């Protein structure tokens, strides 16, 4: 494998958790809607099958 | 590569196991990580931060999906005091 | 991949290869005439080599195949050492800048 | 809506713990979802093979429309069950408009009505039950990979929870104990094909890849097998989730170990979505030149375990003596002819597909009904049988053998025939809606070439036919074992109910007895508007048959 | 060899030498059914909630490192996601499976 | 003892944490102006960076032709595309210099 | 159908805005060209419909 | 001043019955166009939520105690008060989309972008996102209205893209523009 | 005979008559004979609303058979070089 | 050879095959990081227009950028070139301590105004060119022109002051 650099490409390089904050929540953000339901899902679920009322 | 020999390791958990009930949850948490694995290594080749995302949702779930597992078993073992099937 | 967005948060590398895919397919196919997107298969095989890149390796390898095999029939009565390598198009090496090119 | 419902019950939920609030809970649930069918009635006054929406995760079609608002029309239907008491005392002095509506009665209603039931204490019952339907509309309208395996856990959890939520029972946490495990495996394949798509097609988008697939439809270095080979790994946990075989032996334990209400949105929600959500998978990657890519089509899945439910539905519920188990097989085998109609992808499976769901949801709703209001109205009798005393769970699921319907024509009549006639609709008798179901189903197979799985249908209905004729048998041929309790009419046990005005001012008493005691109203007017659906559909099928048509037009819309 | 490789080297190579040295030197000699109690509900409930919790602030440490970019679009989602994940701490709180009294 | 009664506590508090944000909000906008800077620095350079690296991709993509035909006879088409496309691969010697 | 009709059409507006290189994207003049007539066409279809069957009435 | 480009996004065409107002249009635009039907149909819609709660109460009583009711009706009443206002909304942003008669509506918008093409004002105003970023807001809410039986959302961003060429609105100002001088011009 | 409205409010009246027979309760007692117009105007309500969708059912049929035809029309033409 | 981040590189390939003759040749450019960073404002202003013009000539050919804009890839060269030449005439003192300065300061352009005011008055009456930052914020002072630098490690002396150019 062969590698070169550019510079446009590179003006203000973001890191991976950069570039994934830039998308994931607006361009994506309805995964991350879907996610938070799993979440609220998994937390009123597995509370209401364990403990006492 | 590594990833279809992990994928493999997590499907033979099924395979060698007829009364742990443990082992059955270890076994899709090694095969969800054996295909998270495979999403990021093809998202590095692809350069594509989608990919990634990807595998962050997986996670997400994998981890939601250990909780409720958890905690219906622990409402299992509550009634029975074994987590062992008379095979 | 096909999604526009890389690693360094610029556009993904393969991302102009599947616009063009999807421009070719939605100006060259239609219900009038299914057959247009016949001419978008050799942009769908630009955009898979461009992913997974099967076509490059197998010319790079037979090219380095015939490189090596002509390399080692010539003759190198002086090849360049490491330390003359890099010292090339330094500032007060002529003599090593000349020496690796061979002029 | 669905969405603010969900969280807007959440906290209310959250800051009470009283549980006299769960039937409260549960009709607000109702009036939730009658929005939600209102937002998407006035959602349909387009026609598009699809809009994208939300950045194109998402996207909405006439029939994704369509069976959203049909989802929240079963769920209002089942949220019934946890919305009403089971039976009610009424009088013929208390039955005017005006008694209903200005006058009270009064009267111990607490062991009558079984006000402090198991299913009328758990508060957040309706919350998880509107998580299920969440995840079923999002997946129904999913335009993307990512968005699929969301939307596949968000249902799939919450029918695992739905499972566990009787939680002092032994039964009940053992099947969802096994649900959850078995359907964790049926994920990973679903995960496994979605990231097989993702690494060899550099794409989340499904356009993108009914696009790559359209090209390589044409008649040599990147050859496609791919796409057919992740979307049979892909199809086969969705194969898991709807207990088609070979990949049933789940259910029949699962639908009978969880409590009957439970089993009612269990066993019928999740068919109506991953069905649906099949059906445009099918619809855009069908090979239409016969290339070698159609040789590996993944939809033969589909008509492999098509063939494969017919023959072990039927044939195993010959010796199922669980009237639960029965229900379980009965599904899978009617699961072979859903299955049949979405593998033969032409104009006329798609209608029979589309006409088979939706009259198999409410079919299978009407038994589910009639099983739990037939278990409600054994209150009022007694049996000496020694089989019946050794029952498990009998509270969650009073109806549990075939032989506790034995005599039961002799019991309630019209409820018998009621069943009778909902049996005799699964068994594909005309002119019941079942029986135009599998005619049109046949239809479309015959007329595409699929005779041999024509004639197996044919032959493993009349096998079929056999374990419902059985149930039949039993309600009929025989004397029940259940008599009426002899302290609820003793002659000298009265209990008293006042009627007040809007005034509470008592305007007259009456002493009552277990002769006064009926099922809910909710109960029987659903089960009747159900049968008579089932009855009379020769004289209603023009408007419900032509939505299926025009639906069907659109998706094929050259 | 870089400076992070090498800083694990040291760190190990410390704690076997702390083994050496009482594996070697300090004395040693030889010295040398159960019942079962069920378990308290509370300590799954805290690394329940504790995973999700957990899981939930990953999610948000992209927004972190991301805010110029996202601006106001972003900041709303991320305000949506914290607001549907508050909601089921209310519930955690109100509930009371942390065991309050 | 004043030392410890909430008021003047939370007073103080206050002040400080009004004064920490009107800071603040000077930093950042004074950080903000100076990446403003760095940035049009960088976009200055990089059509001379960029035009310099351009000169030596078309140079060994050329002689990388000149090799296959030289070596091969022709040269294989891996792109049906006439675009510029960087080299994932390339041929090496058999082995590394020397010193 | 055979033709495959995108649900998604603006999904020829993704892409990265950021550390664009020069000449990386190529150019979309007629794929907005194509879209513009579908809209075009199909506003006449509709214009042609309720101005044309409403003279009748 | 004509833009020289009035269709600049590739847009979904999506076959209706009335022509296309807007796919995208503004929170405010929405209210503003709602017809006074709008209203009452949204309050007739709010309130059938506690109504139906209190019908069930009155037929079927619920047997819960002192103050249960009271804690049900409230939230039935929110519940009622989000999906009677989400149909309020769902009724005007209809005839935006051309799903639904909308001739009061393609005349207002016609009114209202003409004056602002005279005015030298941006069709649809200024916006404090960047251009990509409005192209993010506007691929999330076009169309968007169309879900609300699922998700709720709404357009407050000022963007572009709206679906249509906006030609029309030039050759409009301009036309009347002209009528204007001439006017002038005879004085 | 299928008109829609009769059958609808017959319908609506057979509802009522199978709920009092799965109840067990008498077909006809006088304070609650409200139920039968009721239950039949609930029924002709719905067969009136089942109307106006077969008239946009048969509107939007009608326009596809035109279509299909167009259709088939336009590629007849083409076939004739 | 791609724009990848490399992660196990251990080994170099250099080509020593020249240009074709039938492409014109140009001298490179010779200045390192730091003067160059110290002279990209001034190269920013004589150089603008065949900066744009470079970059747009490969906007204009999607793909094919490298290979169909060599020319106007020569004139960015020999512009920029001649700013150089042009500060190494005239100030090559400022110049020398500005980017000493900045090659000593983590480049960073806030940690060496006084070099910077000091260059930028010989570059401004020697050459006639102003450095120019877009779109700064109207309400406060440009932060190249700004006495207290807040982010600068060593404190600025109240006696070095801000280039204003004209005044
Ligand atoms: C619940 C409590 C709600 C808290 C929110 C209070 C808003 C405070 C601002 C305000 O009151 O004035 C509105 C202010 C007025 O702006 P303007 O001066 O008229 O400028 C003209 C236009 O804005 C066009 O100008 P523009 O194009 O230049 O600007 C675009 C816009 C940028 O606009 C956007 O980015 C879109 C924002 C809304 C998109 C999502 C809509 C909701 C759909 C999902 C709902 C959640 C489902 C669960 O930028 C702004 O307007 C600046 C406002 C800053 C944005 C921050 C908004 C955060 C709201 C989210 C609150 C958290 C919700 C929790 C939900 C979870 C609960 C479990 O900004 C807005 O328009 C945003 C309204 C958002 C309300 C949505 C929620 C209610 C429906
Ligand atoms: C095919 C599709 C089309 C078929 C159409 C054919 C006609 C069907 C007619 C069904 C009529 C159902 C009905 O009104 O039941 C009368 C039913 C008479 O039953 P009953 O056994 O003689 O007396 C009640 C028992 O003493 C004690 O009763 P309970 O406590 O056991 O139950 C209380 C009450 C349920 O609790 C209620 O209070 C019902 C609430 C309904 C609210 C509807 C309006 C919402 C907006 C409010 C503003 O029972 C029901 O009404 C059962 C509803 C089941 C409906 C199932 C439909 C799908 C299957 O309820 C009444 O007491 C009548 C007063 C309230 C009538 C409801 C409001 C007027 C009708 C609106 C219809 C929609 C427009
Ligand atoms: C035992 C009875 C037989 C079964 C009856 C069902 C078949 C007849 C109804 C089928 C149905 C919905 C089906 C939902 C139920 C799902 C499954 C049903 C269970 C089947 C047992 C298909 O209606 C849709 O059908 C699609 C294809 O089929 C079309 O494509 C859609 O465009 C069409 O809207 C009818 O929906 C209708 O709702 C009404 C709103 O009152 C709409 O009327 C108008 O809409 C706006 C202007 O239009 C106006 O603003 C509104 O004022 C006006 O009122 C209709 O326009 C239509 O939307
Ligand atoms: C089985 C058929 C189901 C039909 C559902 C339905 O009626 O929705 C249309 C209707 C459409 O309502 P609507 O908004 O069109 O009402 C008439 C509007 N005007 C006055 C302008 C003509 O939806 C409903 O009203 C019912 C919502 C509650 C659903 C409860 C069912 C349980
Ligand atoms: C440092 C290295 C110094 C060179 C090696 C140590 C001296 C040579 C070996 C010790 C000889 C006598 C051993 C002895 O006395 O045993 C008694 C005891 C050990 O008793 P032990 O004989 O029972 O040891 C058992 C060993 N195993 C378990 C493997 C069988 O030694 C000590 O008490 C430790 C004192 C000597 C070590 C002091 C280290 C101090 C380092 C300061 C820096
Ligand atoms: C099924 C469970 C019961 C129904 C739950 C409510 C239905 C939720 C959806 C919905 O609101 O659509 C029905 C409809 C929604 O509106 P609509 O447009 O479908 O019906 C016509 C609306 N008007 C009357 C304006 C023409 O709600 C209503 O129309 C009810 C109007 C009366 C309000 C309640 C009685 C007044 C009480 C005064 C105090
Ligand atoms: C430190 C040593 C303090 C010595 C100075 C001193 O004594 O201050 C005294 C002053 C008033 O107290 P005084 O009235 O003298 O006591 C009663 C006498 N009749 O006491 C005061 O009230 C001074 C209060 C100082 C407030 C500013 C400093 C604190 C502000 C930060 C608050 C945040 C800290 C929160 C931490 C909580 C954990
Ligand atoms: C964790 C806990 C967080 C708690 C936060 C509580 C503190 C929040 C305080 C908000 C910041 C207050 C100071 C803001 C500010 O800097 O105001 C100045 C600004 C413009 O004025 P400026 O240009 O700075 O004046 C020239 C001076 N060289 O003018 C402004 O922008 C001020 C506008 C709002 C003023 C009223 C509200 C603040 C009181």
């Amino acid at each position: 494998f062969i590698t070169s650099k550019i510079w446009d490409g590179a003006l203000a390089e973001n890191n991976h958790i950069s570039s994934i904050g830039n998308i994931m929540y607006t361009n994506y953000n309805v995964w991350l809607i879907l996610a938070s339901f799993i979440l609220l899902l998994a937390m009123v679920g597995a509370i209401v099958i364990t403990i006492k009322p | 590569n590594i990833t279809l020999i992990l994928f493999l390791i997590g499907i033979l958990g099924f395979v060698l196991n007829r009364k742990n009930i443990i082992l059955m949850l270890i076994s899709i948490e090694i095969m969800l990580l054996s295909i998270t694995f495979l999403i990021l290594l093809s998202s590095l080749n692809m350069d594509d931060i989608i990919g990634q995302t990807y595998a962050i949702y997986i996670i997400v779930v994998a981890g939601a999906e250990s909780a409720i597992g958890l905690g219906i078993l622990v409402a299992f073992y509550r009634l029975r005091g074994s987590i062992a099937i008379e095979y | 991949m096909a999604s526009g967005y890389g690693l360094n948060g610029g556009p993904s590398r393969c991302f102009p290869f599947w616009q063009e895919l999807l421009a070719c397919y939605v100006t060259n196919s239609s219900e009038d005439n299914p057959d247009g997107k016949n001419k978008c298969i050799p942009v769908m095989e630009d955009y898979y080599e461009c992913l997974h890149h099967r076509k490059e390796a197998a010319r790079v390898r037979a090219l380095q195949a015939a490189y090596r095999e002509a390399e080692a029939k010539k003759l190198q009565e002086n090849p360049p050492t490491a330390g003359q390598i890099r010292n090339l198009g330094l500032l007060n090496k002529e003599e090593d800048t000349k020496k690796v090119h061979c002029a | 809506m669905i969405m603010i419902s969900i969280l807007s019950l959440l906290l209310s939920t959250s800051v009470t713990l009283r549980r006299d609030m769960s039937i409260l809970f549960n009709r607000i649930s109702i009036i939730a979802l009658a929005y939600c069918i209102l937002h998407d009635t006035m959602s349909l006054s387009f026609i598009s093979k699809g809009i994208g929406l939300h950045g194109g995760l998402l996207h909405i079609t006439n029939l994704t429309q369509i069976f959203h608002i049909f989802i929240f029309i079963i769920s209002i239907l089942i949220l019934q069950l946890t919305s009403f008491y089971p039976r009610k005392v009424w009088i013929p002095e208390y039955s005017s408009l005006k008694d209903i509506f200005f006058n009270k009665i009064l009267y111990y209603r607490t062991k009558i009505i079984n006000k402090m039931g198991e299913h009328m204490k758990i508060i957040e019952y309706p919350l998880i039950l509107l998580f299920v339907i969440s995840g079923a509309v999002f997946l129904i309208s999913t335009n993307d990979l990512v968005s699929i395996f969301l939307s596949i856990e968000l249902q799939s959890y919450g029918l695992y929870l739905l499972s566990t939520i009787y939680r002092n029972s032994e039964l009940s946490t053992t099947g969802g104990l096994i649900y959850f495990l078995l359907g964790g495996l049926s994920s990973c394949f679903i995960l496994l094909g979605t990231s097989l798509l993702y690494v060899n097609s550099g794409t989340t988008s499904l356009d993108g890849l009914y696009i790559l697939n359209s090209i390589s439809d044409v008649n040599s270095w990147y050859k496609p097998y791919y796409l057919n080979f992740s979307l049979l790994i892909f199809s086969i946990g969705f194969l898991f989730k709807v207990s088609a075989a070979p990949f049933h032996f789940w259910s029949p334990d699962v639908y009978d170990a969880i409590p009957t209400i439970v089993t009612t949105f269990v066993a019928i929600i999740a068919k109506i979505s991953i069905f649906i959500f099949l059906l445009e998978l099918v619809y855009y990657t069908n090979s239409n030149a016969n290339s070698y890519l159609s040789e590996f089509s993944w939809t033969y899945a589909l008509l492999i375990s098509s063939l494969l439910s017919l023959i072990i539905g039927t044939v195993v519920g010959l010796t199922q003596f669980r009237i639960k188990r029965l229900l379980a097989y009965s599904t899978i085998s009617h699961v072979g002819f859903i299955l049949l109609a979405l593998s033969v992808s032409s104009i006329e499976s798609t209608q029979a597909f589309i006409f088979y769901l939706i009259q198999y949801s409410i079919s299978n709703l009407n038994a589910f009904f009639i099983l739990i209001t037939i278990g409600f109205s054994l209150y009022g009798y007694v049996t000496n049988n020694k089989e019946y005393k050794s029952l498990l769970d009998k509270n969650n699921s009073p109806i549990q053998l075939i032989s506790q319907l034995k005599g039961y024509f002799y019991i309630n009549p019209l409820l018998s025939l009621s069943l009778a006639i909902t049996i005799f609709s699964f068994v594909g008798v005309p002119p019941l809606v079942g029986f135009f179901a599998k005619q049109m189903v046949l239809s479309a197979a015959l007329d595409n070439g699929y005779i041999f799985l024509s004639l197996i249908a044919i032959i493993t209905s009349v096998i079929g036919a056999v374990y419902y004729l059985n149930v039949i048998k039993e309600i009929f041929f025989y004397s029940p074992e259940h008599e009426v309790n002899p302290v609820l009419n003793e002659s000298d046990s009265n209990f008293s109910l006042r009627i007040l005005n809007e005034k509470n001012v008592l305007i007259r008493s009456v002493l009552l007895k277990g002769r006064n005691i009926f099922i809910s109203s909710p109960f029987s007017i659903t089960i009747s508007i159900i049968t008579n659906v089932i009855l009379l559909f020769i004289f209603m099928n023009k408007e419900w048959l032509s939505m299926g048509t025009i639906l069907v037009q659109i998706l094929f819309s050259a | 060899m870089s400076a992070m490789s090498i800083y694990i080297i040291f760190v190990s190579i410390i704690a076997i030498l702390f083994l050496a040295i009482d594996l070697i030197f300090a004395p040693h000699n030889p010295y040398k059914s159960q019942s079962r109690s069920p378990f308290n509900i509370s300590f799954f409930i805290y690394g329940l909630v504790f995973l999700l919790l957990d899981l939930e602030i990953l999610l948000l440490y992209p927004f972190a490192v991301s805010e110029y970019v996202n601006s106001a679009y972003g900041l709303a989602a991320a305000l949506i996601f914290i607001g549907i994940i508050t909601i089921g701490f209310v519930y955690e709180l109100g509930h009371d499976a942390l065991k309050v009294h | 003892r004043g030392l410890f009664r909430p008021r003047p506590l939370l007073a103080g508090a206050a002040v400080l944490m009004l004064y920490g944000w009107y800071k603040l909000v000077k930093g950042i906008r004074e950080q903000n102006e100076l990446a403003r800077e760095k940035m049009w620095a960088r976009i200055h350079l990089i059509p001379l960076l960029q035009a310099e690296e351009d000169r030596d991709h078309v140079r060994r993509y050329l002689a990388d032709q000149a090799r296959e035909k030289g070596l091969l006879g022709e040269n294989i088409k891996v792109y049906n595309s006439d675009r510029y496309v960087r080299p994932t691969f390339a041929v090496t010697p058999s082995k590394p210099a020397q010193e | 159908s055979r033709h495959i009709e995108l649900k998604y059409p603006e999904v020829f507006s993704h892409g990265s805005p950021f550390n664009v290189p020069a000449g990386f994207y190529p150019n979309l003049d007629h794929v907005i060209e194509h879209y513009r007539k579908q809209h075009l066409e199909e506003e006449e279809r509709k214009a042609k419909k309720l101005a044309a069957a409403a003279a009748a009435a | 001043n004509t833009p020289t480009q009035t269709y600049q996004f590739p847009s979904k065409t999506v076959k209706t019955d009335y022509p296309l107002i807007d796919n995208d249009p503004h929170f405010t635009r929405v209210i503003r166009y709602a017809r006074p039907s709008d209203y009452a149909h949204g309050l007739a819609a709010a309130a059938a939520g506690p109504a139906a709660l209190w019908l069930m109460e009155r037929i079927s009583p619920s047997q819960v105690g002192r103050g249960g009711f009271a804690k049900a009706m409230r939230l039935a009443g929110f519940i009622g008060l989000a999906g009677g206002f989400l149909y309020f909304y769902q009724r005007s942003i209809l005839r935006f989309y051309g799903m639904s008669e909308n001739a009061r509506e393609v005349e207002m918008d016609m009114r209202e972008m003409t004056d602002r093409v005279k005015a030298g004002l941006p069709l649809y105003g200024e916006s404090r996102l960047s251009p990509a970023m409005q192209g993010v807001a506007a691929r999330q809410s076009r169309y968007s209205a169309l879900f609300f039986g699922v998700m709720p959302w709404f357009n407050f961003v000022n963007h572009n893209q709206h679906g249509v060429d906006t030609a029309k609105y030039y050759q409009q100002a301009e036309r009347e523009l002209e009528a204007e001088r001439l006017a002038r011009e005879q004085a | 005979m299928v008109n829609r409205i009769l059958f609808w409010t017959g319908f609506g009246l057979a509802v009522r008559f199978w709920q009092l027979g799965i109840e067990m309760r008498p077909f006809f007692n006088r304070k609650s004979l409200w139920a039968y117009p009721l239950f039949g105007g609930v029924g002709a309500s719905f067969g009136y609303w089942l109307q106006s969708i077969d008239e946009k059912q048969t509107k939007m049929l009608e326009e596809r058979k035109q279509a299909i035809l167009e259709k088939r029309a336009r590629r007849a033409q083409r076939q004739a070089e | 050879m791609a724009t990848r981040k490399p992660a196990f590189n251990q080994h170099v390939l250099l080509d020593t095959t020249p240009l074709p003759d039938s492409i014109p040749k140009v001298k490179e450019i010779g200045a390192s990081s730091a003067p160059l960073l110290s002279a990209s404002f001034f190269i920013g202003a004589r150089c603008k227009d065949y900066n744009d013009d470079y970059m747009q000539c490969k906007n204009e050919n999607p793909g094919r950028g490298e290979f169909e804009c060599l020319k106007e890839g020569r004139r960015v060269t020999r512009c920029a070139r001649s700013v150089l030449k042009d500060i190494n005439t005239h100030c090559l003192e400022q110049f020398r301590a500005h980017w000493q300065c900045l090659d000593n300061n983590n480049q960073q352009l806030w940690q060496c105004r006084p070099a910077e005011w000091k260059l930028n008055k010989c570059v401004y009456e020697n050459l006639k060119l102003e450095k120019v930052i877009p779109d700064q914020p109207k309400n406060s002072t440009p932060v190249h022109l700004r006495q207290r630098q807040i982010f600068a490690h060593h404190a600025i002396p109240p006696w070095e002051r801000p280039f204003i150019p004209g005044q």
